[PDB]
C-alpha cells in the first residue's frame, strides 16, 4: 500500500513540477525578449553615436 | 525688408521645414504656409528658422512664402466646446459648424505652483465598485490607468465618464464634472464609434473630444494632450470641475520620439530622448485642485498607458508612474479569466487614498483592500491541507471577487455600492452560491429600492452611516439573505 | 553695464552676442526683461566671435532674435541666513510663498568650490530613524550622507516624509528641504504638514527652509535648484555654525535635467545618451554636500532609478558618494512588504562591530545570512516546493519568511491610504526583537502575525488576535 | 608673438580651444592668464585643444595663454611618505611643503624586455584566501574586481596594513612601501581611509595620491600615471613598492569625458578608441627588475567595479586581459557570511605558486582541490537528492574549509599563523569540529600554538619552509589541540 | 618567416601570440582614424585585415610555414567577432576550456570543440579515426547524461548508460597530461606520449580492458602503462 | 549560372558563404560612410541577398525550360538563428538544411537536424 501511495504521490509531484517549470519558462521567455530588444537598441545607439560625429 | 514678418522656405523634409527670414518671429510661434498648413517655430537660429509642420510635408515646397501668426501655439477654450469633437489645434472635425470660444489659451503653460493648490478632498465617483472601493480617485488627482492592450483601460475611463450623468443633469456647478477625452494615435473609426457610444448614453452634452488619430502627422499627436489640458484648464481656472483622459500617453511618447529622431536629437534609453520625462511631467502637473482663493476649481487626469508584456518596469511606464498620484493596474491574467474590470488590487494604489473616498464607503469598505490582498496571498498556496480558517478566507475572497465583477457601461451609484460592499464585508454572502452572486446584486438592490428606499436616500444625502442607519442596513441585509 | 542681443533660441538654450569688447564670465547671470517679469539665463559656454551660449532658467517661448540681454555681473545668487527660514525659495532665489520680500542681509552665489581635503570631518555616530529595516541592517549616520534608491511607485516619497517626521522635528539644528523635480502636490503637502506641526511658523520662529524646483520646471531650473538648496545649507553650516539637515528629493532629476540640455549644448552623447560631464557635475554638486570642521550636515537624498535599472549611469555614479544607502525594490513591494527596502542591497558603513556593537552586528549579519539562504532556494521552492527541502532548510526558510514580514512597518504618513496606524520602533527594541526571532523563541507564531507590526510585543498581540 | 603664446578662441565644459602656440609640444603643460593651468592634448592645423585642470569660470574668450615647455611631471622621493598629494604632487593634507628627491614625467615608458626578472618574492597580504589560493608576487599586476560595496577597498587596505611587520624591520629588502591612488572617490572617504591608516599606524610608510570626484576630469585621468611615477622611484632605487589604483573604471570614465569633449571619435560604450592603450601602458610599468637594475619592484593592484557582475563590459574585459590575475569579489558570497567574499573559483593568479611562501604552498596545495570538488558536490546536494557517503564527507570538508577562510576586516594574519590553520583544515582535523565553532577553533587554536608551541611559529616564520620534522611537530600539536 | 620560406627554402615554424592583439590593435587604429565602428566596436576591415595577415602564412611550393597561434577569447565568448573571424583560417583548433580546467583536467582542452582538418581516415588511418570517433561519442553521451545525473544521480541510469558514463569519466580524466613546463604548477615529472601509444591506450580503455581500474589512476598519467602502474601504487 | 539557365540547361550554384558576403558589403558601406543599421550592416542588406537569391528559378517551356538551383551556405555563431543575416536568408529561401554540432559529436554525420530542416517545396520535387 505504501508503495502504491508513493508512486502516485511522485507522479503528482512531478506533474506540479512540470506546471511550475512551464510557468518559469513563460516568465523567462518574456525576459529574454525584453533583453534581446534592449541589446539591439543599445548596440545600435552605440553605432549611431560613432557614425554621427 | 519684408523678411521681418514673412519668410522663404529653404528646405523641407522629415516633417521639418527650414525657412529663411521671419526675423521678428517668437520662439514656438505659429506660422502659416502658402498652402494653409501650419507649423510651430521650434528652432530660431542665425539666418534660419526650423518649423515643425502640423501636417503632411507634401503640402510645403521649397520657395513657398511663410507668414507669422504672431501668436504662440494656442487653442480656443470655453463652454462652447461641450459636445464638440476637435482636432489637436481646436478645429471642429465633427462637421457641426464653427466652435464657439470664450477665449484662447496657449498649448504650453506652467502648472500652478505650490501655494495655489489645495489637498484633494472631493471624490470622482467612477461608478465602478472595485475602483470606488479599493483605489478611490479624488478631484484634482492624477490616477494612472495602465495595462496590456485590450485589458479594458478605455472601458474603465469611459465608465468613469458615463457615471457623471446623474450629477451633470443636476443644478449645482460644484458637483458637475466636465469630461475631456483625448484620443492619441487611436484609429479614427474607433474614435467615431466612441463618440457614438457617448451620444447613445447622452454623455456627449457635457463632454469634449480631442482627437489626433493614427494617420495624423506626428506633431499633432504630440500636441493634442497639451491643447486638451488647456481646454480643461479653462474649467479648472473658472471654478468648475473637469476630468481629462489621455488615451494614450504612450502613443504621445512614440510621436515625440518620432519628432526627436527626425530632428536627429540623440536617442536615449529605448531610443527615447532624455526629454520624454519633461514631456509628461509638465503635462500631468497641470492636473490640480486650486485653493479657495483661486475659486476651488480642479482638473482630474486619468492617463492611459499600454505596457508590452505587462512591464510596469519599462521606461515610459515608470516615468508616468513616477509622475502620477496612483495607478490602476489592469491585469490580463484576470481579464481573460472573465474577472472584469480586472483590477489588480495588489499593485493598484491611490496615494491620495481615503481623503477622496466617500465616508460611507470608507465605513463599509473597511480593510477590504487588505482582505483581498490577504486572499490573493492565501489562495496562492492553496494549490499543506487547508485549515478551516483558510477555507473561510477562500470563501470570502471568492465571493467578494464575484461581487466586484461589473458589466461594461453599467455605472453603479454610491447608494448602490454601499449595501453590496456591506453585505460582502460583513459575511452575509458566505452562504450564498457564488454562481448566483450576479443574481444576488440584481435582487438585493431591487429589494432595497422597494422596501428600504429611505435607507438609500439617507446614504446618498448624509454621505455617512450613523449607528441607527448602520443597524437599519444590517437589518435589511439579514432580512434579504434570509429571504 | 555689459549688454548684448539674443541671436539663437533653441529649446532651453539661448545664444547671446556681445559686440562689446568684454564678455560675461561663465556661469554669469543675464537678464531679459519680459512681460511676465524677467528671464534669467546662465552662461554655459563661450562660442567665439563674441558669442556666448546660456541655459535659460524659465520658458524661452516668446523670445525674439534681437532681444536685449543685460549682464548682472555675477552668478545666480540667493538669499541666505535665518530670514530664509519658514519660506519657499525659487531657483533664482525669490519668495514664492507670497509673503513678500526676503530681507536677508546677504545674498550668496549658488556656485562655490567644495571644501578642501583638510576641512573634512569624519563622524561615526548612529542616527536613530525609528525604522526597523534601517536601524537594523543599514544604520544611518549623523552628519553623514544618506541615499534612497528606488524606481517609480515603490514609495520613495512616503519614506522621505517618514524620515522628515521622525528626524526633523527633533534635530534642533536648522533644516533645508530641496525639491528637485518632484511632484508639486507633495511639496504642497509637506508645506501644509509643516505648518500644522509648527515646524514652519508664520507668526514666529521657523526651523526649516524650503527650496522647490518641482518637475513642472524647465530643465534649466531643475539643473540649478539643488545648488540653491546647498547654498542655503552651507550658510547654516559654515556661518551660523549650526548642525543641518539637508533633504533632496529627487537628486536624480539634477542629472537628468543636464542630459536634457546636453544635446543642445553640442556635446557628443555619452552612454545611453547621458552628458559626458555626468561624473564631474555629480562630483561638483555632491561632495560639496559634506560635513566639515565648521559644522555638521546630515543629508538625505532620494535617487530615482530609471526603469528600475540600478546599473544606469546616474544611480551607479551616485552610489559612490554616499555613506548609507537604502534600496527600495519593486520586487519587495509586489509582496506587499512595505517600506519595500531591499534588506540585501541596503548598505551602511556604520554597520560595524565597533560602532553598532557586537550583538547588533551579529544579529544583522545572521538576519542577512538567513535572507540570502532563503533567496538562493527560491528556484527549488518555486519548482519543487517546500516538501523536498531538508528540515534545516525548511526551518531556515520559515524564519526567513517571518523575518521578511517582520521587516515591514507601517508609517504614520502612509495611514492616509494604507489605513494602518503608524508605528515607531526603537533601535534597542528592533535588535532585541530580531535576536529573539533568530533564537527560535517565536517559531510557533504564524508568519501572518509578523506583518505590519511595530515590534515583537505587537507580534504577540496580533498572534493572540489571530487566535480569536 | 604666437610662437610662445596664444589667444583663447573658445571655452566650455573644461575645454579651451586656443589660437596660436605654434611651438607647443603635444601634451605640454600650459598656463592661462587667469592662473589656471591646462594640458594641450589636441594639436590641429589652426587650433590647440587644452583640457583645463580647474574651473572654466576663470578662463574666458580672448584671454592670453602661455607655454611652459614642461610636459607634465611630478615630484618623487621618500619625502612623500606619510603625505597626501593631489594628482600633480601638491600636498593637500595641510602639512608643510614636500621634499623631493627629483621630478619624473607622468607618462614614462615601461621597463623593457631585457631589464626585468621573473617574479619570485611574495606580497604577503595577510588574507587567508588570497595568500593560500591566489598568491600575489612582487612585480605582479593583480586585478581586484567586483561589484559595488563587495569589499575591494577592504582587501587592498588589509594588504597595505599587513606590511607593518616588515616595514618596522631593518631589512630594506623585505619592506614594501605603499601608494594608494583614490580616483573619483569623495574626499570624506579618503579622509576616513587616512584616519584608518593613522589609527593602525600604517601611514608612516604609505603615500596617498587623491584625485577626488570634484577634481577636473584631467586630474582624475592623470593621477594614476603620476602615482606610478612616484612608485617607480622606489622601483628604480632598489626598493619595493605596492601601488593600488582605486579604481581604474573612474579613470576610464574621466578619459571618456575628455575624449568626448575634445570630439575624438568614440568607440564601444562611447569610450575612446584606445582605452586599452591607456590601461596597458599604465599597468606594464609594474615590474620586477634584475640584479643589474638593483632588484627593485613595483606591484600593482588595479580595482575594477563591475555593473551587475557583467565582466563582458569593455573596460573590465580590457583590464582582465592585461592583468596577471583576478581576485573576484561577489555580493552573494558576502551575504552568505563569507568575508572578504572572494569567489575562489573565478579568482586566479598566473604567477601563482611561483610567488608563494613555501610552507603555505606545502600545506595549501590540496586546498584548491577540496574547494573545487566541494562546489560541484554542493551544487548537487542543494537539490536534496540522495547522497553517497564519501560525497557527504566532501561536503563536510568543503563547508569547514569555507568557514575557515572567513576573516574580520583589518585583522591580517602572519603566515606563521596561516600555516597551522590551513594545515588543520586540509588534513581533516576539523571534520570532528562543529561547523558553527570553526571561528572559535581558529581563535583558540592560535592562542594555543602561541603558548604551547611558540618554537614552531618561530621556525615557520624564520625558515619559511616546513621541514619533515616541523610538519610532524605541527601534526602533533594539531591533534593535541583537537583532542582538547 | 617569409624570408626563411621563399629565399632559403626552409620549412618554418611561426609561433604567434597573441592574434587577438592584432585584431584589437586594428580596432584601436580604426577607431582613431575615424572609421565608423562595426559590431561591438570592431573595425569595418576586420575580415580583410585578418585575411591579409593569415593567408600570407601558407605552404608554397618553395617551403612550408607551420604556425601555432594563441588566441585570447574575451569573456570566454567564442562568438565574439575576433575569435569568430580567426576560426575560419585554421587547420587545427585546440580550444582550451575553463569548465574542463575547473574539473582539474589539465591541459584542459575541450575534447569536442577542438577540431582538425586532418582527422580523416585517409590521413591518420582507420584505427586512429575509429578510436577518436568513439572517444567523441562516449564523451558527448556522457555530457548529455550529465543533465539528468545532476538531478537523479547515476542510480536511475540503465546499466549500459552506467557503463558508458563510467568509461567516459575514465577517458575524460585520461586525456589529462603532466607537462614539463607545468613543474612550477605541479610536482609531477612531465612526460611525452607518442601518438601510436595514445591510440593503443584509448582503444584499450574503450574496449573495457581496464574497467577494473579506479578512475583516479587515469589522472595526470602518461600512457596506459602509467595507468597500470598508478593503479597498483594506489592499491 | 544564368547562362545555363537561359539556354535551357540546368545549373546548381553554391554560395559558400553568404555571411562573409554580407560582411564584405558591410565593410564597403561603412567605409563609404553610408548609414548603418542593425549590427552595423547597411539598411538594405536584405536587398542584397534577395537580389542575389531570387535569380534562382525554374523557367517555363516558353522561356526555355532551364533552371538555376541555389544552395546558400550560412554560418550561425553559437547556433543563433535570430541574428540579422540568418533571419534575412531564412526568410528569402524556400527551406533549410540545418546542421547541428551536438549531432556531429554524437557521430550522426552529416549531422542534419531533421526537426529543424524543412523543404517547403518538398515532396513535389522528390523522386517518386
Ligand atoms: N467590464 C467589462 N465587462 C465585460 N467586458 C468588458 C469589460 N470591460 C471591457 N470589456 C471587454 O473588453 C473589450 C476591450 O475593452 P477596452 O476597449 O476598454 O480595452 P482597452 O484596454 O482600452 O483596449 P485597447 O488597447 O485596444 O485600446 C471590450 O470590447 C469588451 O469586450
Ligand atoms: N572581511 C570583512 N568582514 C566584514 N565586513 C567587511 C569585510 N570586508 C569588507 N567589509 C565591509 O563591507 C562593506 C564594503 O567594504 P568596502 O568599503 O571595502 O567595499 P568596496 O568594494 O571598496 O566598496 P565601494 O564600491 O563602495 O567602494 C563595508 O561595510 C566593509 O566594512
Ligand atoms: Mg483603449
Ligand atoms: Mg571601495
Amino acid at each position: 500500500q505504501g508503495y502504491a501511495a508513493e508512486i502516485s504521490a511522485r507522479r503528482n509531484a512531478m506533474d506540479n513540477a512540470s506546471k511550475n517549470a512551464g510557468d518559469m519558462i513563460n516568465r523567462y521567455s518574456i525576459l529574454y525578449n525584453r533583453t534581446r530588444q534592449a541589446v539591439i537598441t543599445n548596440e545600435l545607439v552605440d553605432i549611431i553615436t560613432g557614425a554621427s560625429s | 525688408a519684408n523678411l521681418n514678418e514673412t519668410g522663404r522656405v529653404l528646405a523641407v523634409g522629415d516633417g521639418i521645414a527650414r525657412v529663411f527670414g521671419l526675423n521678428n518671429i517668437q520662439a514656438e510661434e505659429l506660422v502659416e504656409f502658402s498652402s494653409g498648413v501650419k507649423g510651430m517655430a521650434l528652432n530660431l537660429e542665425p539666418g534660419q528658422v526650423g518649423i515643425v509642420l502640423f501636417g503632411s510635408d507634401r503640402l510645403v515646397k521649397e520657395g513657398e512664402l511663410v507668414k507669422r501668426t504672431g501668436n504662440i501655439v494656442d487653442v480656443p477654450v470655453g463652454p462652447g466646446l461641450l459636445g464638440r469633437v476637435v482636432d489637436a489645434l481646436g478645429n471642429p472635425i465633427d462637421g457641426k459648424g464653427p466652435i464657439d470660444a470664450a477665449g484662447r489659451s496657449r498649448a504650453q503653460v506652467k502648472a500652478p505652483g505650490i501655494l495655489p493648490r489645495r489637498s484633494v478632498h472631493e471624490p470622482v465617483q467612477t461608478g465602478l465598485k472595485a475602483v470606488d472601493a479599493l483605489v478611490p480617485i479624488g478631484r484634482g488627482q492624477r490616477e494612472l490607468i495602465i495595462g496590456d492592450r485590450q485589458t479594458g483601460k478605455t472601458a474603465v475611463a469611459l465608465d468613469t465618464i458615463l457615471n457623471q450623468k446623474r450629477w451633470n443633469n443636476g443644478s449645482d456647478e460644484s458637483k458637475k464634472l466636465y469630461c475631456v477625452y483625448v484620443a492619441v494615435g487611436q484609429k479614427r473609426s474607433t474614435v467615431a464609434q466612441l463618440v457614438q457610444t457617448l451620444e447613445q448614453h447622452d454623455a456627449m452634452k457635457y463632454s469634449i473630444i480631442v482627437a489626433a488619430t493614427a494617420s495624423e502627422a506626428a506633431p499633432l499627436q504630440y500636441l493634442a494632450p497639451f491643447t486638451a489640458a488647456s481646454i480643461g484648464e479653462w474649467f479648472r481656472d473658472n471654478g468648475k470641475h473637469a476630468l481629462i483622459v489621455y488615451d494614450d500617453l504612450s502613443k504621445q511618447a512614440v510621436a515625440y520620439r518620432q519628432l526627436s529622431l527626425l530632428l536627429r536629437r540623440p536617442p536615449g534609453r529605448e531610443a527615447y530622448p532624455g526629454d520624454v520625462f519633461y514631456l509628461h511631467s509638465r503635462l500631468l502637473e497641470r492636473a490640480a485642485k486650486l485653493s479657495e482663493k483661486e475659486g476651488s476649481g480642479s482638473l482630474t487626469a486619468l492617463p492611459v498607458i499600454e505596457t508590452q508584456g505587462g512591464d510596469v518596469s519599462a521606461y515610459i511606464p515608470t516615468n508616468v508612474i513616477s509622475i502620477t498620484d496612483g495607478q490602476i493596474f489592469l491585469e490580463a491574467e484576470l481579464f481573460y479569466k472573465g474577472i472584469r474590470p480586472a483590477i489588480n488590487v495588489g499593485l493598484s494604489v491611490s496615494r491620495v487614498g481615503s481623503a477622496a473616498q466617500v465616508k460611507a464607503l470608507k465605513q463599509v469598505a473597511g480593510s477590504l483592500k487588505l482582505f483581498l490582498a490577504q486572499y490573493r496571498e492565501v489562495a496562492a498556496f492553496a494549490q499543506s491541507d487547508l485549515d478551516a480558517s483558510t477555507k473561510q478566507t477562500l470563501v470570502r475572497g471568492e465571493r467578494l471577487t464575484q461581487l466586484l465583477k461589473q458589466n461594461q457601461y453599467s455605472p453603479l451609484a454610491t447608494e448602490e455600492q454601499v449595501p453590496l460592499i456591506y453585505a460582502g464585508v460583513n459575511g452575509h454572502l458566505d452562504g450564498i452560491e457564488l454562481s448566483r452572486i450576479g443574481e444576488f446584486e440584481s435582487s438585493f438592490l431591487s429589494y432595497l429600492k422597494s422596501n428600504h428606499n429611505e435607507l438609500l436616500t439617507e446614504i446618498r444625502e448624509k454621505g455617512e452611516l450613523s449607528k441607527e442607519l448602520l443597524a437599519s442596513l444590517k437589518s435589511a441585509t439579514e432580512s434579504f439573505v434570509a429571504t | 553695464p555689459i549688454t548684448g542681443k539674443v541671436t539663437a533660441v533653441i529649446g532651453a538654450i539661448v545664444d547671446v552676442h556681445f559686440e562689446q569688447s568684454e564678455l560675461p564670465a561663465i556661469l554669469n547671470a543675464l537678464e531679459i526683461k519680459t512681460p511676465q517679469g524677467k528671464l534669467v539665463l546662465e552662461v554655459a559656454q563661450h562660442l567665439g566671435e563674441n558669442t556666448v551660449r546660456t541655459i535659460a532658467m524659465d520658458g524661452t517661448e516668446g523670445l525674439v532674435r534681437g532681444e536685449k540681454v543685460l549682464d548682472t555681473g555675477g552668478p545666480i545668487s540667493v538669499p541666505v541666513g535665518r530670514e530664509t527660514l519658514g519660506r519657499i525659495i525659487n531657483v533664482i532665489g525669490e519668495p514664492i510663498d507670497e509673503r513678500g520680500p526676503i530681507k536677508s542681509k546677504l545674498r550668496k552665489p549658488i556656485h562655490a568650490d567644495p571644501p578642501s581635503f583638510a576641512e573634512q570631518s569624519t563622524s561615526a555616530e548612529i542616527l536613530e530613524t525609528g525604522i526597523k529595516v534601517v536601524d537594523l541592517l543599514a544604520p544611518y549616520a549623523r552628519g553623514g550622507k544618506i541615499g534612497l534608491f528606488g524606481g517609480a511607485g515603490v514609495g520613495k516619497t512616503v519614506f522621505i516624509q517618514e524620515l522628515i517626521n521622525n528626524i526633523a522635528k527633533a534635530h534642533g539644528g536648522f533644516s533645508v528641504f530641496t525639491g528637485v523635480g518632484e511632484r508639486t502636490r507633495e511639496g504642497n503637502d509637506l508645506y501644509r504638514e509643516m505648518k500644522e506641526t509648527g515646524v514652519i511658523n508664520l507668526e514666529g520662529e521657523s526651523k526649516v527652509a524650503l527650496v522647490f524646483g518641482q518637475m513642472n520646471e524647465p530643465p534649466g531650473a531643475r539643473a540649478r535648484v539643488a545648488l540653491t538648496g546647498l547654498t542655503i545649507a552651507e550658510y547654516f553650516r559654515d556661518e551660523e555654525g549650526q548642525d543641518v539637515l539637508l533633504f533632496i528629493d529627487n537628486i536624480f532629476r539634477f542629472t537628468q535635467a543636464g542630459s536634457e540640455v546636453s544635446a543642445l549644448l553640442g556635446r557628443i552623447p555619452s552612454a545611453v545618451g547621458y552628458q559626458p560631464t555626468l561624473a564631474t557635475d555629480m562630483g561638483l554638486l555632491q561632495e560639496r554636500i559634506t560635513t566639515t570642521k565648521k559644522g555638521s550636515v546630515t543629508s538625505v537624498q532620494a535617487v530615482y532609478v530609471p526603469a528600475d535599472d540600478l546599473t544606469d549611469p546616474a544611480p551607479a555614479t551616485t552610489f559612490a558618494h554616499l555613506d548609507a544607502t537604502t534600496v527600495l525594490s519593486r520586487g519587495i513591494s509586489e509582496l506587499g512588504i512595505y517600506p519595500a527596502v531591499d534588506p540585501l542591497d541596503s548598505k551602511s558603513r556604520l554597520l560595524d562591530a565597533a560602532v553598532v556593537g557586537q550583538e547588533h552586528y551579529d544579529v544583522a549579519s545572521k538576519v542577512q545570512e538567513t535572507l540570502q539562504t532563503y533567496k538562493s532556494l527560491q528556484d527549488i521552492i518555486a519548482i519543487l516546493g517546500m516538501d523536498e527541502l531538508s528540515e534545516q532548510d525548511k526551518l531556515t526558510v520559515e524564519r526567513a519568511r517571518k523575518i521578511q514580514r517582520f521587516l515591514s512597518q507601517p508609517f504614520a504618513v502612509a495611514e492616509v491610504f494604507t489605513g494602518i496606524p503608524g508605528k515607531l520602533v526603537r533601535l534597542k527594541d528592533t535588535v532585541a526583537s530580531f535576536k529573539a526571532v533568530l533564537e527560535g523563541k517565536y517559531d510557533n507564531i504564524p508568519e501572518h502575525a509578523f506583518y505590519m507590526v511595530g515590534g515583537i510585543e505587537d507580534v504577540v498581540a496580533k498572534a493572540e488576535k489571530l487566535a480569536a
